[PDB]
Order: structure tokens, then sequence, then C-alpha cells
RNA sequence: GGCCGCAAGGUUAAAACUCAAAUGAAUUGACGGGGGCCCGCACAAGCGGUGGAGCAUGUGGUUUAAUUCGAUGCAACGCGAAGAACCUUACCUGGUCUUGACAUCCACGGAAGUUUUCAGAGAUGAGAAUGUGCCUUCGGGAACCGUGAGACAGGUGCUGCAUGGCUGUCGUCAGCUCGUGUUGUGAAAUGUUGGGUUAAGUCCCGCAACGAGCGCAACCCUUAUCCUUUGUUGCCAGCGGUCCGGCCGGGAACUCAAAGGAGACUGCCAGUGAUAAACUGGAGGAAGGUGGGGAUGACGUCAAGUCAUCAUGGCCCUUACGACCAGGGCUACACACGUGCUACAAUGGCGCAUACAAAGAGAAGCGACCUCGCGAGAGCAAGCGGACCUCAUAAAGUGCGUCGUAGUCCGGAUUGGAGUCUGCAACUCGACUCCAUGAAGUCGGAAUCGCUAGUAAUCGUGGAUCAGAAUGCCACGGUGAAUACGUUCCCGGGCCUUGUACA
């Protein structure tokens, strides 16, 4: 309707890049072209890995890819599954002879993604919404996480025509610049209507 | 999209530059103002399927046409949403 | 905590010249209850004219009243009555400190 | 049917039939020419075009084999499109390609690939040559070249009135609801209502409330002025070598160029006002009554925007709302109008010499010094790879006359063709340009739209869309206005309080 990302706002503000390498002119197109075939690719294979971010820089000829996870011990795989595995993908389809850092952010029901991706599983699961929001709300009111504010788009129940949600909560300061929400939308295919679903958190003044 | 033009756009693309990057070389001296004969105006178009003036520079990673960009080589909502979700580095809202 | 320590010079004084007006004001209507630490033990109204919208809510909840009601009241309320002088500032002195010589051995 | 009555009439008083209701009060909101309140380039004072015509554009209307579409009450229409010879093309055919353009999937051979004839408008196609590299534990292959065979590749294709995401507007408006508390049998109110005061649910005194979250605020970018930072590619106060050029020492200085601190809070006093905040003056400074502009759009009403960007519940053409090539048009006007620039002149065709800007642009480069083109433009092209170098130092401003508000000596059109530039590609549908050609127009009716200080404007300067198409678009330099009584009306409102058989 009528908002702002609230990233989009805030890179330029004390929330960091999430990717942040460098180049020059004629390059500086297809760098980020390499960066696009690997953040649609490592969905691909760490979608039930409880996946967070995927970050790339660039320091000669090279991207540290430092994904962050919450659930990285099925990442790793047999001890040795994606070491190499997943260097091989950036090696020529990024065209970048790379290195992996794989790392852990605690608190698995707390980031942006996990809050959302986490009612589609419970929505491919397709447990009712008026029992899914109203624990999925409170799993952040268990584990700190100062406010919430979570929005599950329409077709939802039996209607063509439908409406929004709210359940807000505790405090979303998203209009004030200097309150460092970790938001992302995710997507639900349940079959009729394309139940989507949108997610403030509230991660401490700064 | 036109979907289709995904199947055009390397068909538009790639022989552009794999037949003039040297064939222009070739002949870079006869139509200049250097001396003009019709043996190279024979070698000018007796094909005419390679075009170097028909690269319309669609975006990279969903290809639409209008609202390109020179530096990022990506279009009009694409250069928001990869600003948006933080794909582009060092990229904030102009204000001054 | 920001008056008890030294704390209170965070958020400059462009923010904390409208901070004070809520210490200003919190201090006031909350006098006797930052001590407290329990619902009150019994119930004292000095007067039935002005605050019987307190009346009407003490006698909601069934605490006994010592109250000190007026000549042209609505008394039912306070089950323990009292048609003292309840103007007069040279008399309300003298049922206040009538009360608390003895209180203190009231704990006994 | 009596009964009373001179009658006109009255009283007394049914049934068959027909409907699933008819009603009263009541709190929300609805509408009403109930009414009031305060603001807002709202209107009024103030200032210009527009509509008339030179004239750009699309929407158009016909024209067109096609002039693809979206948008369309204001918010469709020089901002979809930030760009049309082809491509784009969604449009039409001439040519045609059918396991295809391309991918999943296997078969079977060819390493792919490389030169060339041939014939075509090019695809396609007669093809010959050409090589046989690499993994190779030589069976097979990486991977395409190639068809045969199939699930089926493909459709800018339909309703944002199915929805995801994105989005116009009311609207920078100040509004919007909840947990507890009690009034009430409840629907619901109180919270939100008074005193006023502010840009403001901003804030205080009274609050039938206490409380919080969304929103206005500030956080932030910026510049209006310092110190410190530390001298390149940029500067010379001071000191000097000077072949006046920071040219060369030197100096980080004048100042320019980016990191990072101050200061501003009605702060201070006086006065207003309830002694409240708020405010009226003073002082100070570059800065005073959110320093100023940006940036930032609550619940949402709007079947509105994009199913043609991807996405997309549902429908669909699959030798095809396809694919595959040459080529044409989207630029016909014969013109209505939605918005602009040039004019119509108390200085324009002219020529002349002083003066100085920021903002920035660059290796499929910027392109100088040069030489040169009548101009358009050809060759020479250092340097910079970027405060070096190039792009490019310019304008009204002045010193001078010209020339007299005359359709020309204002104006600029219309019709024709030289000389190159660009692009294979422009005649239809590329512009710049030497010379003559010298229209319409003497400020444009009814009227409309727009704007409060480096302001309407009036002249300079780049950027992108970019093979070559800027009047505009997006940003920067200079000169510098007219002023503000007001809410009468109108627009745009809202809030606080009146009446209806209208959901």
């Amino acid at each position: 309707g009528q908002k702002v990302h609230p990233n989009g706002i805030r890179l330029g503000i004390v929330k960091p890049w999430n990717s942040t390498w460098f180049a020059n002119t004629k390059e500086f197109a297809d760098n980020l072209d390499s960066d696009f075939k690997v953040r649609q690719y490592l969905t691909k294979e760490l979608a039930k890995a409880s996946v967070s971010r995927i970050v790339i820089e660039r320091p000669a000829k090279s991207i540290r890819v430092t994904i962050h996870t919450a659930r990285p011990g099925i990442v790793i795989g047999k001890k040795g599954e994606d070491v190499e595995k997943l260097r091989k993908v950036v090696a020529d389809i990024a065209g970048v002879p790379a290195q992996i850092n794989i790392a852990e952010v605690r608190k698995p029901e707390l980031d942006a993604k996990l809050v959302a991706d986490s009612i589609t599983s419970q929505l491919e699961r397709r447990v009712m919404f008026r029992r899914a929001m109203k624990r999925a709300v409170q799993n952040a009111m268990r584990l700190g996480a100062k406010g919430i504010k979570v929005e599950v788009s329409g077709r939802l129940g039996g209607a063509e025509i439908a409406r929004t949600e709210w359940y807000r909560e505790g405090r979303v300061p998203l209009h004030t610049l200097r309150a460092d929400i970790d938001y992302n939308t995710s997507e639900a295919h349940t079959t009729y209507g394309v139940i989507g679903v949108k997610v403030w958190i509230f991660k401490g003044e700064i | 999209a036109k979907q289709s033009m995904k199947a055009r756009e390397v068909k538009r693309v790639a022989l552009a530059d794999k037949y003039f990057a040297k064939r222009a070389e070739l002949k870079a001296i006869i139509s200049d103002v250097n001396a003009r004969w019709n043996a190279v105006l024979k070698l000018q178009t007796l094909p005419r399927d390679s075009s170097p003036s028909r690269q319309r520079n669609r975006c990279r990673q969903t290809g639409r046409p209008h609202g390109f960009l020179r530096k990022f080589g990506l279009s009009r909502i694409k250069v928001r949403e990869a600003a948006m979700r933080g794909e582009i580095p060092g990229l904030k809202k102009a204000s001054w | 905590t920001q008056s008890q320590d030294g704390t209170f010079d965070k958020l400059t004084k462009k923010e904390a010249l409208m901070r004070t007006r809520e210490l200003e004001k919190l201090e006031n209507s909350l006098g006797g209850i930052k001590d407290m630490g329990g619902l009150p033990d019994a119930l004292f109204v000095i007067d039935a004219d002005h605050e019987h919208i307190a009346i009407k809510e003490a006698n909601n909840l069934g605490i006994p009243v010592f109250a000190i009601v007026d000549t042209n009241s609505d008394p039912d309320g306070v089950d323990f009555v009292i048609p003292g002088n309840d103007d007069a500032i040279r008399a309300v002195t003298l049922y206040l400190g009538a009360v608390a010589a003895t209180v203190r051995e009231g704990r006994s």
C-alpha cells in the first residue's frame, strides 16, 4: 500500500549490509550476477536446514560465503558433504575460486525468515492459522524479542475475496529509523491462493 | 518478459560480437576516409543476421527491457528489489 | 535508577527537557504508595462530599472505612460512620492528630 | 341488519379472503440545502503562461494490409515508453521452422570447432573442406555438432472485480483502536470529552479515569559558520630563486579539497497569559522561537494501478493467443484539444574587447597541441586512466555603435537542393550545417492552471534513455522580484453538537 522496505532505508543506518563486495565499472554488473546464482541456489538445498542469510564479500578474486544458520548439524551432512560440493558451484557458474564459511546464529525461532518460514511450514502442514498464529506469535514473546508484528495474507479458510490479519504485540517502532528490524516476508503455497506472511521483529534499541 | 525472448536473447547478443569483434577490423580502412569500393560493401551485407545495433540491453536476472540501467546491468523494479534485499553493496536511498 | 544513580545524564538534554515532566507529576499522586507493598489493610476517607467518587469505589469491595461524613451526604455506604465537622481546617487536624498518637502502638 | 335522522349522514358492528408479520423504545453509524469550529497560494490581495495563433506530444477522429497495448472522473494523455528503420513488437504479412528457439529426457553417430564455394532476400540451404584435442584403467565419454522417437518445450495470452508482491489518492491531514476501571439488564459509552494552547491526540490546569501501543515529533542526509586532519593531480598569506607561471624552494598558510568535535535549549531576561505550557521583545551569533530543505506516508475507504515483468488460484492457442527470416508500420493528417517551449520587441539582425561559476563527465574512451571544414566536418591525436589529461570554462554583466518599436531592419515559417558526419541499414520514419528563400504573430476572447525568499520566474550547466534521435526529463551556476487584511464565497476538510419509516 504505502510503505518503504525496512531494510532498504536502514542499510545507510546502523543495520549493516547483508552482502558487501566491491569492484569497478565494467565488472560491476557481472559480480552481483554471480552473487545471485548462489543465493537462488543455496535455498534449494538448505531449505529445511533453517536458512537465515547469505553474506558475500570480495577480498581478492574470491568470495567469503558467510552462511548464517540455526540448524547446522544437518548443514554439514556426513562431515564433508558440503565443504567442497558447495565450493564446486561457485568456481564456474559464478566464476569465483572461493571458500565456504558456515556459521550458526542461535535462537532458531527468532530470525526473520525463521519466524516467517515456520508458519509456512505449519501452513504447508495446513494447520489452523487461528491455532498457528497465536502460538507462533508467542514463540517470540517466549525467548525475548521485544515486540512482534505478524500479518498473514488472505485466501484463508474458505473464501475467494478474503481479508488481512494482524497480531500487533509489544512494540514495533519501524517508522522511527533507529530500530534494527529483522524483517523478511515469505510465501506459502497452499493450493487455493498465495497465502503470504509479513513478519516484523524488533531486536532492541541501539 | 515475453518468455520466448529469452530464447532470442542469446541469439541476438552472442553472435553480434562473435562475428563483429574482428571482422570490423578486417574492413576498417575502406569505407572510412582513407582513399571506396563495393567488394567491402559485398563483404558488408552478404549475410544480414549479425547486428551489433540490435542489442536492446535486456535485464540480467529476469529480463525486462524497459528501465534498464547502465552501471547496474539491471532494470526498473530489479534495481529496487536488489537494493531492498541488500543484494547491491553500498547503496542507500539518495538524500542530501 | 536514573535518580539514585548518576545515570540521568544520558539521553541528551533536549530529551531531558520533557523527561522532568513525569518527574514533576509521577511523585504527586503516588506519594504513600512507593513504600507500600500490599493492599490497604484499612480505609480512611476524610470527607464524603468531595471524594464520594472514591467512596463509591471504596464500598464496592468491602473494606472498613473510618469516614467523617457531612450534614448533606449520601451516608449509607460507609458502615462505620461519623458526622463530624469535615470542613474548617482548624478542625480537620483535631481528628487526624487525635488518631495518630496511638497507631505506632497500634501494630504493637 | 337495525336504530336515531327531512336528508347529507352517524352510531352499533361482521365474514370469506390475504400476509409471517405489523410495532414500540433504544445505542452505534447512514443521508439532509441540522448547525457550529479552525486551518489550508482554499478563496481574496500578489504574479505569469495557458486557451488565439509559429509550434512538441499522445489521447485522438478518419487514414493504415498494421498505425499492438496499458492507462481513462479528477490521479488516462513529453514520464508506463528513462526513447520506434530492424530488434524492441506485443502489429501485419512475403519467407517459412515443426521435437523444434530452448530445456528436462534417452537413443545413435559425429570431438566440438575451423576454411570456403555455391544459391538465396536472408533464414534455410548444395555442401565440400577442416580437424579428431581432452577424460580415456580405450568398454565409454565431458560437451555440443545430427536426426530418428516421446513424455510435450513453447503463448508481452484472459479478470489485480481470485489473490502474492509492488502501487495512485485522501494525507504530513492528525488521526486511529486495545489491556485494566466503573457507570449501566444489556448492545455501548467513559479512555478520545472541558480551560485554552500549538504544525500537531503538542503540552499543561480541570479531568470518570489509570494505562499503554500506531501515528505528528527527534533518530537521519544535507547545507547556513568554527576548530582539529594534513598536504596530491590543488592552492601562495609570509619568505624568497623567479626564465611573474606555485614557475622553483618552502609553507599547511590564504583558500580549495574530505574525516571528525562544538554551538541552539524560548536557553537567558522582561512582559503576556491562571502563577500553566505556549508565546510577545531584548541580548548574542553565521544560527531563535520544530536553523532550513530533504528523507520518512498510521488504521485504512477506494472490485483503481502491473494477470504484459517475474510471480499468479482459474481459463486457455499446443504442425500453436507458437516458433523461425527478409521487410514494413507504430512518425498518414484533413485536424479537435491535455501540457510545454519560440515569438509578437521602451533591442533585434549584427559585428566587436575586458569579467568570472558550481555541478560534473571518460579505455568498444575523453579526445586535445596541431593541421583543418564556408559551416557542418576530415586528418594529427600528447596526456589522463582520471582536483594531472580530455571533456569545456560559459552566461545575462560591461566598453561600443548598429537599429526605432514599423510584419521588417521584430519574427520565424514554407518550398527546393550543396558539403561531410552517423550507422549494413533514414526516401517513406537520421539530425547538426554554408547561402538565398523573410509566412503565421503587434501579448491571444470566454476563461483556466500555477506559485510566499536566492521565492514565480529569467538566463547559464551536465546526466541518463543512448550505433546515431533532446524542445523535454533528471540534477547544478548567475541576476533578482510583487507582497500576506481576511475567512465572505468556493475547494478541501475535519472535528463538537441537531432532525428522517434510509442499511
